[PDB]
């Protein structure tokens, strides 16, 4: 939703891969 | 743009790049070597 | 707050000019190169109250079309044109284009190409007999003599398409090949006719027209202008930093 | 009390713009990403955030877009990333523009900070009313 | 009229062309 | 409907 | 759960 709103479900983990 | 005044637009270049280095195939001068095994080509030809 | 942008624009466009100048100086030895001229134009912001904001934008009004100093290379395929003359070569997209690089090479099968672009004569691209000596006259007449053939068989082959067009009527394309402008295309047709009054010299190659004095003066002016604009920017930023204190009740 | 939301939205938006400017500066000389595509410069889009119908309000960052500005071409034919003509796409980051963006975002950030401080003081003082 | 006054009309858009139309 | 802020919208570009 | 705060967790690293 809104970038700063409230949700009940945790945000998915963010990973930064070198190559895809 | 749509045209007394100078044209508009800005086309920036990118730089220089060598495309091809050529050899000038013009017959050179002859130098005398008394040995019987050297020969010189008179014109457009190459030894195989 | 926006006065920090006006100066910024100038600084940014200064860099643009520098790029153009570098693009000229990198081509100091390029044969038949036409140096691009740069010019800043001022654009005022049309709006309510005083127009105390006028930005800059760089542009390239065509190229400098003064012929360069000639290079005498003893190669009969090398040509140099009379002032305001152009060779017609087929471009990449099957269309005509104009160039000054007169370094003509002969392909394995006899096609005349300049920088890989097949040269176009009065009848189209030129087909030269397999491996023959080529002599170009002062009007573009091509004589081929399979080296070793009776010298009275110096048979002519064709004639180059030499085009007269001043610098105002021609614009550069992204491939480096010059073409006609839209107005010149409307007023002089699409494909220009060959002018027999243009003289072409064989055995000389034309170099670039990059004037180093102009380049040096342009660099000095660009550096000074960049320093002035960065200073304006610092002054404006400091003033706004001091002014932000007015909001504390 | 809505002023806290307005100014917080302004601070968040300016932080996003500053982060985009920092990302543009960091990868001005970058060649490739995780895939084989070049680094297209980023820009945030500012909009007016008025959840109710009263026209005006705070600023919100609708999206982050990649400038459609043309890609710089450098002649490097030995690079495996080069195209048929041997050119490599390098980013079109405007260095001076991004530095000016950094400084302007910083100044707007401070202005919103000062606004928040002042209105916080006023809202603290209004609780004293007649007591 | 004076810069900083109050009017009931929005200002016209601020266009700045590069060439004469 | 405000657009991109800062650099892109403060450069002279032809209308489209 | 967490890890090194700051330098060692804010740089691009090979997958592992």
């Amino acid at each position: 939703g809104v970038p700063g709103a409230l949700s009940n479900q945790p945000a998915p983990p963010n990973e930064a891969p070198i190559a895809t | 743009g749509a045209q007394t005044t100078l044209p508009s637009g800005l086309q920036i270049g990118t730089g220089v790049r060598p495309v091809a280095t050529e050899r000038l195939h013009s017959q050179g001068n002859l130098s005398q070597t008394n040995n019987s095994k050297d020969v010189a080509i008179k014109g457009q030809g190459f030894f195989q | 707050d926006h006065a920090i942008y006006t100066a910024m624009g100038a600084a940014s466009q200064t860099l643009n000019q520098q790029a153009v100048t570098a693009s000229n100086l990198a081509n100091a030895s390029t044969p038949g190169f036409r140096a691009q001229l740069n010019a800043l134009r001022a654009v005022p912001v049309d709006g309510l109250s005083l127009a105390t904001r006028t930005l800059v934008t760089a542009s390239t009004p065509g190229a400098d079309m003064t012929p360069g100093q000639l290079d005498y290379t003893s190669r009969p395929l090398d040509v140099a044109l009379q002032q305001d003359g152009w060779l017609v070569v087929q471009a990449a997209d099957g269309a005509e284009g104009y160039t000054r690089n007169g370094n003509i090479q002969v392909g394995p099968t006899g096609q005349l190409t300049i920088q890989g672009h097949p040269v176009i004569g009065e009848g189209g691209p030129i087909t030269v007999p397999e491996g023959s000596e080529i002599t170009i006259a002062a009007d573009g007449t091509i004589s081929a003599l399979n080296p070793g053939d009776p010298p009275n068989t110096v048979a002519p082959v064709g004639r180059l398409k030499l085009v007269k067009a001043e610098g105002n009527e021609v614009q550069r394309s992204d491939d480096g090949l010059f073409r006609l402008t839209a107005e010149a295309q409307a007023e002089r047709g699409a494909v220009l006719a060959a002018d027999p009054s243009i003289r072409i010299m064989s055995g000389v190659l034309e170099g670039s027209n990059v004037k180093p004095v102009e380049a040096m003066t342009d660099m000095i002016a660009n550096a000074r202008r960049f320093e002035m604009q960065m200073k304006v920017i610092t002054s404006v930023d400091e003033n706004e930093g001091r002014a932000n204190q007015l909001l504390s009740m | 009390l809505n002023i806290f939301d307005i100014a917080g939205s302004a601070l968040a938006a300016q932080s996003k713009r500053l982060n985009v400017a920092a990302s543009n500066l960091a990868n001005a000389d970058s060649v490739t990403g995780p895939d084989g595509q070049p680094y297209r410069a980023k820009q945030v889009v500012f909009q007016v955030d008025a959840a109710p119908g009263q026209a005006t309000g705070g600023v919100k960052v609708a999206s982050v877009i990649e400038s459609q500005a043309p890609e710089k071409l450098v002649y490097e034919p030995g690079n495996p990333l080069a195209d048929a003509n041997g050119y490599v796409k390098m980013p079109n980051v405007d260095v001076v523009g991004e530095m000016v963006n950094t400084m302007s975002a910083s100044r707007s950030y401070q202005a919103n900070i000062e606004v928040l401080n002042t209105v916080k003081s006023m809202m603290l003082k209004t609780l004293t009313l007649g007591q």
